[PDB]
């Protein structure tokens, strides 16, 4: 993907996180688990869901009484609107597909700059006091007890504290 | 062993599938199709006036009366005009009815229709009103003919000329209906109206018509090679209509009141009334008209969604998910 | 303290939002509309050539000159048509135009137009030309008519035959009107015309016209049951158009010379001329050419913007900006 | 956003910052201030500026006469130009909204990307000469003056003439 | 010196440039062209039938057997007809076709096509049928006439009431073609017809029509101020046609078998055949269909990428490229 | 470019690597050369040939036969039709542009990725093995020969063995 995240290096998804779309898993002394990401997530439920309510709610819907209305000696005529007709399906079918195809391209790669996104977040608060596993994991260099590991989650990881112990 | 924390994302038990511009076949968490591909299988009203279902009849049979036709109910309003593809009674006596498609148009979506007698059959004292009648046009095992107008043949050897006017005095535009008969030949023509040679004048204040018979040998359409050619006019309020004739006259005995606000069309269709609501009719069905697309069929009738050429439209939700 | 070196972007008191795909109402540091919404409230000159203003007169009461209508001022070309909504100065006399929309379609851009003589009213020898005159067409107080054509009745009881040719020796093409006067009945068709039966014919290398009176009865159109029903042709360089009649001719005495070199349309408006220049008109005013899109008006004559179904749009030119 | 610098890493937009759309604050023993990053802002104005011209010039316009010439037994004709009428209005209104939501989506990111690639270039140049605080800014390990804080936005910042100090 | 591995991307020696929304004129090392530029100068058949070429005649010289026309060749089937711009062999006596547009679109396509003789020539018995021809329709430095119709006149100053009918006993629609002459006066209407007042009456199932000569005086056409006027049905099968006519009748001899399976129209074009076969033809020449786009031509028949005015589509499929 | 790589901090492409989208150049004691990273080169054409079939096939082309029917009396219907056609032209002409450059745009900024993904991924591995040069090279701290080089071009490269010899 885009982003390089998703199926990348982080090289596939987590069943067992069934609470959001991005989050954290750890591994520490007292057990391990999974915590959604409830902002990243919430914001990204919105963003898809305004892309898909725009998809819909811009369409301006007309009444329209389509029918065949001419006679034998006006064929003519007959063909001008069948070639109006199928004008407006060919344009109509070629914009829905490739808009689908399109959107759904940037709703995958937007997923992606997520847990990218969420992925650095992490990676520049622990900096050297953890190593950087390269498959989405950080290992650190000193004990992450379950306090700890919320300090990380919730962006007030206090590196100072730990350096001392992680060198 | 030395802790973790690692970043991830969701994963669940979806086997849906989307294409994007650069893959095919992607599995995602959660998907969302945004093509129409439902109906409901009935004739619906709409926003919710009830269309006007013609059964086994053509508009031009139930204007003017057809007897093989189903006995006139009225109704007042109509959002559209539902024919079938091929009705079995339309002119029981052979002919035509000038610009008919023109007057179909008119009438598909009405907002006020009130049947009216404008010249009583009674009050024909000079030409006889009651043998203006066919094997063509049968009502009960008899012979009989359009309900709505009054085929005038002579009486005692003579046809006087006819001279009536008919002044809307009504708040509302008149459909008035008339016609003439093209017979066969000079033998049939002086038979049925004792002059030879006829015409038919019509005058509204827009209206400047002067019918004449024309003979031709024709062929036999249900026995007959005689024909019926039928015509129409609007007749504003406080406007008039003056017929002048001394033969091959088929007169108005009803006319219909009407208040146009707005159009639609005629559709064809080989389904009955349902009871529903929609915003959108089709042919085979009412559709719901939230999603921006649909594939079910181009003849709508209504505010509906976008007609493509596609079996699936799915947009991915969620996020990529590994498959089965 | 360390010293520091920091990445950063701009950001200012812009208040403007724009909507994204996946985000409304986003604040940005500059914005920029392509939607066209603006106009000038004027009638302009199209490219630069000035419309054809018709003010209270219909496209046929200016050709055929009701007198109720302004004195005809020459306009040697214009780009498009303008006509009021409902003109009060159409037909004066009651009647019909043939083809009537086919014509204001070919005048609508003209690139040359000039009124010449080609009957003398004064070469009538055997019939009357001074008293083809009605209450309905009045000019200065007294009785009047269309002041291209000749209304021609009987002269000492007698309406001889006529035989008139003219044969188009200009270098352009003629636009030729004449008409026919449907009277009441026969006493007003002998007392105008002598002759009971009467026809007019018309012929050119490619018109091959015969009209007859239409009696009807018919009614009253500012007091006159009567009509008058007109007709029109192109005659090419070097054709003649020949005219035989024996009653009911409404003559000609002035034709146009056209060249037609592009067509417009007819463009219903209440405003006046504008002593302005533009690519792009509207009914309720002049507009700019520059944007992608607007939303004034969907009846414009010229290059226009495409029309849309909208109040803004708004793209991004700057960064995302912290809202007031 | 998708690359995560503009309000993301990079919280909030610069006031002081009059003369472009990105650039650098220092601060050192001297003093303080921004400096746009001339060829980054020159290179965006010019990229948004074809896009617009891009979206207002390839539109072909042709001269058109929009009328009503159909007279009262000409409906099913009118009737066919009012279907075409509206149908052209919604494919443009349609294709007009969603253009102007998708492509104020990709100028936003577009922007989002230059300050990302700014911030990673001076990253790159300055290594582990200084610490990265993960909100935009880089803490020297040691004295940065005027003309060292110039040669890091100029690209020409010394590592090895440092790094002694540094460590 | 220490060892290195670095990341990089593939260069060549492309100059292709394409453009981007936000940059021009970029170098890239692979593009692809999606626009459709060229066409193989050709008229070809469609998929894979032939079209009818009508050389230098008109559809109506063609149908009516002009003798100036090349001799009927039978072409059982074609899928579009081509026409040149200004056919020099159109009606070779000067007139009208009736309705003839519609004609022309309800023969652009034909499933199946066979001239047959409906009445035999030398059935005329009571009329002369050999002295119909003027030096407006030469054949062979002689005199002649539209060759599957016949121009009848009086024998022995006598020209008694036809009636002759035609019944469709075939298993296919047949196209007839009738007309009637217009004189120029009425010494020439009785010098050909005897009869002065003369009329032509034609029946069908569904058609019921009187034709009546109409003297104008006309322009000369070819030496000539007579016309003539040319009408046409489709005949069912089982159905019958009835002429009646005592003057100016321009009778069938021969008519046409007809299977309609679906339409196309007419394509204007000077080129001749190439006995190549295409799925899309213009009139400069037939092209591929692959392509989503093309800009050859907007009169387009067949299934044919969409048309529009761009000079190129170039996508980029490589990466970017220092250019030279 | 959007990921900041092609004519980013890799300055320019190698005429040198002809087998390959993307890859990699070594040199070393042995010699030096470029290899190019089959996977990665080989899911870019997949890519880039889906988006140009998809553009090709979604197109719905259906028979039409297009002439001038109507006669000089008929002119309004004429004008009916012409704007009709100028209108379905005048759609497809701006569709056809600006998808072309929208999906260039979108094609460039891939191969971007591309190469900043597979430039990640290298990073990663070698951490702080090598130095980041900060023009797409890596300069190893180890000795690494032929068989290291590979090791790092297959994403098998053991840091552990090296960071010995690195320090
Ligand atoms: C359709 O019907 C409309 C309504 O007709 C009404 O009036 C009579 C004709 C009756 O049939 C009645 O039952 C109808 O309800 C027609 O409008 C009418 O047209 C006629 C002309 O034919 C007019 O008749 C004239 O009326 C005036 C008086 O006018 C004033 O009074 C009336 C009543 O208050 C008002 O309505 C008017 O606005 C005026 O203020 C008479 O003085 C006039 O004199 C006679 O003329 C006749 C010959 O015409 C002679 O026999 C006598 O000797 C007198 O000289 C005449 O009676 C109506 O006023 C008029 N009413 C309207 C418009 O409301 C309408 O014309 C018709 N349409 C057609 C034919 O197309
Ligand atoms: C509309 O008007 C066109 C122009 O008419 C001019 O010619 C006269 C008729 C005058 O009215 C004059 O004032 C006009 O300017 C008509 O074209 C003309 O049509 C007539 C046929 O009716 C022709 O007349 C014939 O001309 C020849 C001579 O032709 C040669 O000389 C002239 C002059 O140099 C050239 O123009 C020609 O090209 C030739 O080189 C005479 O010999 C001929 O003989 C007489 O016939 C008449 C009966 O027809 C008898 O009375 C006599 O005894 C002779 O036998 C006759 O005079 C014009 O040549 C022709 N001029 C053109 C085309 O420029 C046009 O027909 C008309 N349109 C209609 C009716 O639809
Ligand atoms: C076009 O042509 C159709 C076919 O015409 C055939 O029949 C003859 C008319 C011959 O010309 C023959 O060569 C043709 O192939 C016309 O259809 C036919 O129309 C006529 C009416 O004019 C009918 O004639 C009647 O037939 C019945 C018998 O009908 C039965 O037998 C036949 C033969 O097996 C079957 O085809 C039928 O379906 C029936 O089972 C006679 O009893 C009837 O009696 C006479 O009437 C005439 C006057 O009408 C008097 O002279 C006698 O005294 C008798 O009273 C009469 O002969 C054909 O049956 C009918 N055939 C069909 C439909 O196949 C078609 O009408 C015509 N089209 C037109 C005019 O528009
Ligand atoms: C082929 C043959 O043996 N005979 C036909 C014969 O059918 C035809 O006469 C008409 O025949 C039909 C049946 O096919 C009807 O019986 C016609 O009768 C009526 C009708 O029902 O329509 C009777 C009715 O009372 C009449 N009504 C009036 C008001 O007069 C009408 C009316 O006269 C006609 O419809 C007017 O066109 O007819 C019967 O006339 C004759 C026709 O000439 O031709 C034989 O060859
Ligand atoms: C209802 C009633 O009391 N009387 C009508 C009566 O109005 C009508 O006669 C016509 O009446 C109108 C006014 O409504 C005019 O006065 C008509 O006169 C003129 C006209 O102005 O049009 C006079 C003119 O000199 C005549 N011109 C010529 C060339 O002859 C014309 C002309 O004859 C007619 O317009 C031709 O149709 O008329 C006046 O005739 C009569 C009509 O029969 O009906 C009474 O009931
Ligand atoms: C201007 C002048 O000097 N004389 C015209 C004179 O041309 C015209 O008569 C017609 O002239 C043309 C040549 O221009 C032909 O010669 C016409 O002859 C034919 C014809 O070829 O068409 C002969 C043919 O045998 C006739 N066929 C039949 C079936 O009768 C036809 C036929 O009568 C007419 O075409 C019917 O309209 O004519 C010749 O008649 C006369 C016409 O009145 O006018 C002079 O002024
Ligand atoms: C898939 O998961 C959902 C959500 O827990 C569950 O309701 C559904 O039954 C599952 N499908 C299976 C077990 O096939
Ligand atoms: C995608 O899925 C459908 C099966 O429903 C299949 O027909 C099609 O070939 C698939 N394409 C690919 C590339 O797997
Ligand atoms: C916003 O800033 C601009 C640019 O300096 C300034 O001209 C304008 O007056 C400001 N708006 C205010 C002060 O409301
Ligand atoms: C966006 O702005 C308008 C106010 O102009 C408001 O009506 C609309 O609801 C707003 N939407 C959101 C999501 O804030
Ligand atoms: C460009 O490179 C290609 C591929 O090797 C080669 O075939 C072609 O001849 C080259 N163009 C030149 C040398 O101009
Ligand atoms: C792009 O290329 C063409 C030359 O083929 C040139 O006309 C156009 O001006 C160029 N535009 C730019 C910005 O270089």
């Amino acid at each position: 993907g885009l982003f390089g995240a998703i199926a990348g290096f982080i090289e596939g998804g987590w069943q067992g996180m069934v609470d959001g779309w991005y989050g954290y898993h750890h591994s520490n002394e007292q057990g391990s688990g999974y915590a959604a990401d409830k902002e990243s997530t919430q914001k990204a439920i919105d963003g898809v869901t305004n892309k898909v309510n725009s998809i819909i709610d811009k369409m301006n819907t007309q009444f329209e009484a389509v029918g065949r209305e001419f006679n034998n000696l006006e064929r003519r005529i007959e063909n001008l609107n069948k070639k109006m007709e199928d004008g407006f399906l060919d344009v109509w079918t070629y914009n829905a597909e490739l808009l689908v195809l399109m959107e759904n391209e940037r709703t995958l790669d937007f997923h992606d700059s997520n847990v990218k996104n969420l992925y650095d977040k992490v990676r520049l608060q622990l900096r050297d006091n953890a190593k950087e596993l390269g498959n989405g994991c950080f290992e650190f260099y000193h004990k992450c007890d379950n306090e700890c590991m919320e300090s990380v989650r919730n962006g007030t990881y206090d590196y100072p504290q730990y350096s001392e112990e992680a060198r | 062993d030395p802790d973790q924390i690692c970043i991830g994302y969701h994963a669940n038990n979806s086997t849906e599938q989307v294409d994007t511009i650069m893959e095919k076949n992607v599995t995602v968490t959660h998907a969302q199709d945004i093509l129409e591909k439902k109906h409901n299988g009935k004739l619906c009203d709409l926003d919710g006036v009830k269309p006007l279902i013609l059964r086994d009849c053509s508009v031009a049979g139930w204007l003017l009366g057809n007897p093989m036709c189903d006995e006139f109910i009225n109704v007042p309003e109509w959002s559209y005009i539902v024919e079938k593809a091929n009705p079995v009674n339309d002119l029981c006596y052979p002919g035509d009815f000038n610009d008919y498609e023109e007057l179909k148009h008119l009438l598909s979506r009405i907002n006020h229709f009130e049947k009216i007698q404008i010249i009583p059959k009674s009050s024909w004292s000079s030409h006889e009103a009651s043998l203006g009648v066919s094997s063509a046009c049968p009502y009960q095992g008899k012979s009989s003919f359009f309900r709505n107008v009054v085929w005038l043949i002579k009486k005692d050897s003579t046809y006087p000329t006819i001279k009536r006017s008919y002044n809307n005095t009504n708040q509302e535009d008149l459909l008035v209906l008339w016609g003439i008969h093209h017979p066969n030949d000079a033998a049939e023509q002086t038979k049925l109206y004792q002059n030879p040679t006829t015409y038919i004048s019509v005058g509204t204040s827009t209206l400047n018509q002067r019918l004449v018979p024309r003979i031709a040998t024709r062929s036999k359409v249900k026995g007959l090679s005689g024909r019926m050619e039928f015509f129409w006019t609007i007749l504003k309020p406080n406007d008039a209509i003056n017929f002048e004739s001394n033969g091959n006259f088929i007169a108005p005995e009803y006319a219909y009141k009407i208040v146009k606000k707005g159009d639609s069309t005629i559709m064809k269709s080989e389904l009955e009334y349902g009871n529903c609501n929609t915003k959108c009719q089709t042919p085979m069905g009412a559709i719901n008209s939230s999603m921006p697309f649909h594939n079910i069929h181009p003849l709508t009738i209504g505010e509906c969604p976008k007609y493509v050429k596609s079996n699936r439209l799915v947009l991915a939700i969620g996020l990529r998910n590994s498959p089965q």
